[PDB]
């Protein structure tokens, strides 16, 4: 039966099912558990661009809350 | 890091193009009464294997040619199209996040008209130009329909982010509000694909090969995006990569399952079918997709 | 198969010229240099996929320039398998319709019934196709005991199956937008043009030799 | 891989140009005008070029080139470069050369103009509150401003469809 | 009538002449205006203080301005 | 002698490679067409051995001449040879095609299609009984498994 | 050129694998033209349709409805009119 | 109720004897039908015949390596079979 | 007797009208078609594993050519020529000669396997069941010279078995 076609299909649907897992995983990486930051507003890119500048390190992530206030 | 992104996006995509191979061969040997191929193997994954490094050893087509150089032009442009249409496509976080996509995904639409025309143009003597002719010609009458359409459901959304598009799923499957639509889209979607029941009836024909089923793929995983699926929790992929495949995989099993079963189409009958019947009943269906959002007072948040 | 020379006006027609003779085999000749049992299969094979009534043609012809009447239960059979060889010429040929307008499926159907059919051959002569089996003067060397259930079963079955093949086609909305408005045939044409049987059926005359 | 991207992309613009207007048989010029049309699209998205960059690509790259390249294959022959052609080509090559190289090592070029020559970070957007892509609402506009435009358009379309019957046998 | 002959485009004439009218007989095109006015892109700009106007409430807290109250309430 | 060694088992590969698949060109003349589509049906398959029937004749592996070869078929026949891979096989099916057959003493017949192209499998019948026929396919197949040629172009 | 670099690695790839798919082994009718001008018209008035669900937020909603029914009337009236003055017919 | 089948399913995997047993007929050509045990014989074959098939599927030989001495574990030919069982297996009878 | 087809007209009543429209814009037989084919997707299919399981047969299958012997016995050919006098394409070719017995017999017995189209009618025609059409149909020949038959191949496959035509013949010696 169609027990038989259901290897084809699974192996076919793993390969489909690595690319945005992994990929997920590579956002994930690539900032240290945060999401890579979406950016279609110039509004959006500017904070983005204040926030690296902040930060010390130059980079948008390490998010820098509340003990450099005083 | 990003071209190990890259990497993982377009090395897994011969994977996914030969197991379709061999899907296709097999659910309609399943479809017919037949079994296999399953002699090569178990249940035949090196098949595909095979018959690809056998293609790739058996000698090639002799030039025999006009313009080398346009003639091994336009197949490498087939390819590379068909590898650069998945940058935006969002399983749930797309490797691309673009301020509109979906005229990006019409735009390589087009490019494939262009290589089917290079190809016919630079291939042959003349009775394959005017077969190739016909194919462009019933290939470029739906990018109208197709584009018509895309347009008339996301405007329902507004938006071309697509991940606003994957936030506007979350309550409802948009077959809903829109089934002619997505019916059209689909039939549609059947006619860029250039397969059963529309009839096209080359050098290299792994290439051409290749890209007709990635274009496969590329269209079934927009559908999947574009009309249906489910929510995202973060921190949590694995869960809407999961739905997103089991409903593409159906989707794509239900496209070969409809080409399985019908006879093609006198091409005279494919243009008039085309013409007088899904333009009036796409006119239609933007008129009223257009007049019912400021109606039920229901506008996008177009941020 | 054929040579087809068309002349046409774009996506139309004007004419066309069917070369045909490729497949010349010099059959009246070689009959002519033959006896008549000896010279049976050739009339076996001139048709092929209809291919018992050519048999019952040709041992017609002899029996009736001889003068001799076959037994009753030769006649019988002779009738069951000329009844075997009309399903079996108007099934393949309606599956090689469709193969070829497009519709791959139904052809591998009904050819999965047409290899019961081929079977019941093999258990009646030997040969899958071009059995002899029919001599003139009756049919030669008589069927094995345990076939006759076995057509009684292929009956049934095969009830149950072709009305799924007019289950899948026949009301098959583009089939018959593909081929309804084309092949016409006046009365005049259809005797003029000398046609046989299907297209007399088809058009108009009653008619059944 | 560097800051004047916008004046190289522009070279190989200027490039295709004299690539097709070099006379070649026309389906090469289908080609140097895809070529010519992708590169300028890589311009106008430099000054980006969210939208009407991407949206002249699916007009040339996608609706006209193509008719262009189905004239070439339905009307004319090309059966078989040349000597005229490639000079031109070689010429053009020259001329864009001899351009760049005094952009490059003096001040300024000039037709009749100052060009003041060097590469353009120049001017740009000091950081603005955009928000919604300048271009995306300006397009937004049309209609409720465009009552006249948009409205002249359509009806000079329609009547270029009326045309075109007529003149290939109306009715 | 025609009905049986060319369905698809009597349909599409009929959702067609709807998609027409049905604006004008309808009791929301005034709520989608309010929506699509009372959302604001730039900035509310203030104003110098006072010919002492009885408007332009001075805490924003302060309900004599303009404000929504039909968006909370559906 | 690993180099001799992997000579050898590439050579396996591509020619695993070869046999496997093996998608072909049905040329089809008469009768024995039809029982080549009998072992297309769903009985005896096709799908098992990755051979897939298929009317292109610019991608053909083996060729199975069929039917009956006529003199105004040849030249044809030879061109429908020509447009097709150097790396190519042919499967002489059927008493008619394998040496003239039942209209042997006869004109308008070239002898067998051995008076055409080469031929490396012979299976006769009339028809030859589907089984045969495919049994005949496994022997190409044993053939193609004893080919040798990156060995000739190793010690060549 | 982000973008960029995702363009040059699939089209690196692509040449790759061609060119090792390379070194390794070794008249007309005006019917054909009247379907892609009509395209290319018709095309045209979607680029002009195309901008409208970037419009829908305004202050003029009524004026928009008007005139994006007037955009795919026109096209509807050139439609129906190469469909009855035998247009599309073989 | 597929709890019922893989319990089932399995009986033909690990009846046969294991798992490397189970991959010798599965990678040697196609079937996992084990289970009859009808009848061996000299140079090496098996013949095993079930009922509950159809009728095209009672009778499969199982060839053995090198009965001829051509490394016939693979690349197995036909009439590999006595004639006596060339009367069986053809379905010519229905007794063994 | 005769019941025709296409004898009816579109009725006009509403039901069955906009039945027939429902059709047209909802694609409906379509999918009836489409859950025809899924139900002979959820059959198990009928195919044989060939180099295994072989397709069955009759008792009657014409073959392999092979011959006959008496019981333990010389060759039970008489070289009585009658099988190349029915030889529809002519493919037996018989020489024959006397030994030194007495006993007449033969020098050459060819078939062609080009030229024989199967027959039965050599069976049919010999008298004392010298040639029978054999069981086996694998043929599978590399060379062109390899499908001649010599007599000693027509006796080494008679004698690679006879148990197989023997019960064939001993079952089947009824009919014919
Ligand atoms: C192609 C295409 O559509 O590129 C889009 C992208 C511009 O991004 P977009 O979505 O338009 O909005 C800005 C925020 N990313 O465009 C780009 O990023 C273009 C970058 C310029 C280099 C590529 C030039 C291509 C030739
Ligand atoms: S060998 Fe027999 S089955 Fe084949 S083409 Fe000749 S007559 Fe037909
Ligand atoms: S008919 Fe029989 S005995 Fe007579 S010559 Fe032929 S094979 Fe021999
Ligand atoms: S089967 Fe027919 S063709 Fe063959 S040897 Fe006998 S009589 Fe001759």
């Amino acid at each position: 039966m169609w027990f038989e076609v259901l290897p084809g299909i699974a192996v076919m649907g793993v390969c489909l099912f690595i690319p945005g897992m992994a990929t997920a995983r590579i956002h994930r990486f690539s900032n240290g558990g945060r999401e890579k930051r979406v950016a279609h507003y110039s509004y959006q890119w500017y904070l983005m661009e204040r926030d690296r500048r902040v930060s010390g390190v130059n980079r948008y992530y390490v998010s820098k809350g509340l003990e450099n206030i005083d | 890091m990003f071209m190990i992104n890259v990497l993982t996006l377009i090395i897994p995509i011969l994977l996914a193009v030969a197991f379709l191979t061999l899907v296709e061969r097999k659910v309609l040997g399943y479809m017919q009464f037949r079994k296999g191929p399953n002699v090569v193997g178990p249940y035949g994954l090196l098949q595909p294997i095979a018959d690809a490094i056998k293609l790739f050893i058996k000698e090639p087509l002799r030039p025999a040619t006009s313009s080398i150089s346009m003639f091994i032009l336009a197949p490498i442009l087939a390819l590379t199209l068909a590898l650069t249409m998945w940058i935006p496509l969002p399983m749930p976080y797309p490797l691309i996040n673009m301020n509109l996509g979906v005229l990006f995904m019409l735009a390589m639409s087009s490019l494939a008209v262009y290589s089917i025309l290079w190809s016919g143009w630079a291939s042959n003597s003349k009775y394959a130009l005017i077969g190739a002719l016909r194919a462009v010609a019933q290939t470029i009458s739906y990018e109208v329909t197709l584009a018509i359409i895309l347009l008339s459901v996301l405007l329902m959304n507004g938006s071309f982010t697509l991940s606003t598009l994957i936030i506007t799923q979350e309550q409802v499957w948009l077959i809903f509000p829109a089934w002619p639509l997505a019916m059209m889209w689909f039939i549609s979607t059947l006619a860029e694909t250039n397969r059963a029941p529309f009839d096209l009836t080359a050098g290299p024909f792994a290439l051409f090969f290749m890209a007709e089923y990635a274009n496969i793929i590329m269209m079934n995983i927009f559908t999947t995006t574009l009309f249906l699926g489910a929510f995202h929790n973060p921190y949590m992929p694995e869960l809407y990569t999961i739905n997103f495949t089991i409903k593409s995989l159906l989707l794509s099993i239900t496209f070969l399952w409809i080409r399985a079963s019908y006879p093609r189409f006198r091409y005279d009958q494919l243009m008039h079918l085309l013409w007088k019947n899904f333009l009036p009943l796409t006119l239609a269906l933007c008129m009223w997709h257009v007049s019912l959002p400021i109606l039920l007072s229901s506008i996008p948040p177009q941020t | 198969v054929l040579r087809l020379v068309m002349e046409l006006s774009g996506e139309m027609v004007r004419k066309c010229d069917p070369h045909i003779g490729l497949l010349h085999r010099g059959t009246e000749k070689l009959i002519e240099y033959k006896t008549y049992l000896q010279a049976l299969p050739y009339f076996d094979r001139l048709d092929y996929v209809s291919m018992m009534c050519n048999e019952q043609a040709y041992s017609l012809a002899v029996e009736k320039l001889l003068n001799i009447q076959p037994p009753p239960r030769a006649q019988w059979i002779r009738v069951l398998f000329g009844e075997i060889t009309r399903l079996l010429n108007h099934i393949m040929a309606v599956t090689t319709h469709a193969l070829d307008i497009g519709a791959m499926t139904p052809f591998f159907w009904m050819f999965e019934e047409r290899e019961k059919m081929f079977e019941f051959y093999e258990r009646v002569s030997g040969a899958r196709m071009h059995a002899a089996y029919v001599r003139p003067g009756g049919v030669h060397q008589d069927l094995p005991l345990g076939l006759m259930d076995d057509i009684y079963e292929f009956s049934k079955n095969f009830s149950l199956r072709i009305d799924e093949l007019e289950e899948m086609l026949t009301n098959n909305r583009i089939w018959r937008n593909r081929t309804v408005d084309i092949g016409v045939v006046t009365a005049e044409d259809a005797l003029n043009y000398g046609f046989s049987g299907v297209m007399l059926r088809g058009s108009g005359i009653q008619w059944d030799l | 891989m560097m800051t004047y991207i916008v004046f190289i992309l522009s070279i190989i613009f200027v490039m295709g140009f004299v690539g097709f207007s070099s006379k070649p048989s026309p389906i090469y010029g289908g080609l140097g005008l895809i070529v010519s049309g992708g590169v300028g699209c890589g311009i106008v998205l430099n000054f980006g070029g969210s939208f009407l960059g991407l949206m002249v690509f699916l007009i040339y790259l996608g609706g006209m080139m193509v008719v262009f390249g189905y004239t070439t294959a339905m009307a004319t022959e090309q059966y078989p470069s040349n000597k005229v052609v490639l000079g031109t080509f070689i010429t053009g090559l020259l001329m864009e050369f001899l351009m760049v190289y005094y952009v490059l090592k003096d001040k300024e070029v000039e037709i009749v103009f100052k060009f003041n020559g060097m590469g353009d970070w120049v001017i740009y957007d000091t950081g603005d509150s955009g928000f919604f892509s300048e271009e995306a609402m300006g397009i937004a506009a049309l209609y409720s401003y465009g009552t006249w435009l948009v409205i002249v358009t359509g009806w000079s379309l329609l009547i270029g469809v009326v045309v075109i019957m007529e003149i290939t046998r109306g009715n | 009538n025609v009905w049986a002959k060319e369905p698809v485009l009597v349909a599409s004439f009929a959702i067609a002449g709807l998609a027409v009218i049905l604006p004008t007989l309808s009791p929301y095109t005034k709520y989608s205006l309010m929506i699509n006015r009372a959302t604001p892109y730039n900035y509310p700009v203030p104003l110098r203080d006072d010919g002492n106007m009885p408007d332009v409430p001075s805490h924003p807290q302060d309900p004599q301005g303009p404000s929504l109250e039909w968006l909370k309430r559906l | 002698s690993r180099g001799e060694y992997v000579v050898a088992k590439l050579d396996d590969l591509i020619n695993w490679a070869r046999r496997s698949s093996l998608w072909p060109m049905t040329f089809g003349l008469a009768c024995c067409a039809v029982e080549m589509m009998h072992m297309a049906a769903p009985r005896y398959d096709m799908d098992r051995f990755g051979v897939v029937f298929r009317a292109s004749p610019r991608q053909s592996d083996v060729m199975i001449v069929a039917g009956t070869l006529t003199n105004k078929m040849a030249p044809a026949l030879r061109k429908v040879y020509d447009q097709m891979p150097e790396p190519r096989y042919v499967v002489s099916m059927g008493s008619c095609a394998n040496g003239g057959g039942y209209y042997h003493y006869s004109y308008s017949v070239v002898r067998g299609c051995d008076r055409i192209v080469p031929v490396d499998i012979y299976v006769p019948g009339c028809p030859p009984t589907a089984e045969a026929l495919l049994y005949g396919i496994l022997q190409l197949q044993k053939k193609i498994k004893r080919e040798k040629r990156l060995r000739i172009w190793y010690r060549r | 050129m982000n973008l960029m670099i995702t363009l040059l690695t699939n089209f690196t790839l692509a040449t790759l694998l061609v060119t090792i798919a390379f070194w390794l082994p070794q008249p007309f009718s005006m019917k054909f033209f009247l379907v892609a001008i009509t395209f290319l018209l018709f095309d045209l008035e979607i680029a002009l349709l195309l901008p409208l669900p970037w419009a829908s937020q305004t202050t003029n909603l009524n004026t928009m409805l008007t005139m994006a029914l007037l955009l795919i009337f026109l096209l509807a009236v050139s439609l129906a009119y190469e469909w009855t003055q035998k247009g599309l017919e073989w | 109720e597929l709890l019922q089948v893989l319990k089932r399913g399995l009986q033909q995997v690990s009846g046969h004897g294991g798992l490397r047993g189970y991959l010798r007929v599965l990678f040697r050509a196609n079937d996992v039908r084990v289970g009859t045990l009808v009848g061996e014989d000299k140079y090496g074959n098996k013949y095993y015949e079930d009922n509950k098939q159809f009728f095209g599927r009672h009778r499969w030989v199982i060839y053995t390596t090198e009965m001829n001495g051509k490394n016939t574990f693979w690349d197995v030919d036909g009439s590999m079979v006595p004639p006596e069982w060339h009367r069986w297996l053809h379905c010519m009878t229905d007794d063994p | 007797t005769y019941k025709y087809v296409n004898l009816r007209e579109p009725s006009m009543d509403m039901k069955s009208v906009t039945d027939r429209a429902a059709q047209t814009l909802l694609w409906t037989e379509l999918i009836r078609g489409l859950g025809m084919t899924l139900s002979y997707l959820f059959r198990e299919p009928a195919t044989i594993n060939y180099p295994f399981e072989k397709g069955p047969l009759s008792p009657r299958f014409r073959g392999e050519h092979a011959l006959r012997r008496y019981p333990s016995g010389e060759e039970r050919c008489i070289a009585c020529k009658l099988c190349e006098a029915v030889c529809p394409a002519q493919a037996i070719t018989i020489e024959a000669e006397p030994r030194a017995d007495g006993s007449r017999r033969t020098t050459r017995y060819d078939i062609d396997m080009t030229k024989c189209i199967y027959c039965g009618f050599c069976q049919e025609a010999c008298p004392v069941d010298a040639i029978v059409e054999g069981p086996n149909f694998e043929f599978s020949t590399e060379t062109h010279e390899e499908l001649l038959y010599n007599k000693e191949k027509l006796l080494n496959n008679g004698d690679k078995w006879e148990a197989e035509i023997a019960a064939n013949i001993q079952a089947d010696y009824l009919y014919r």
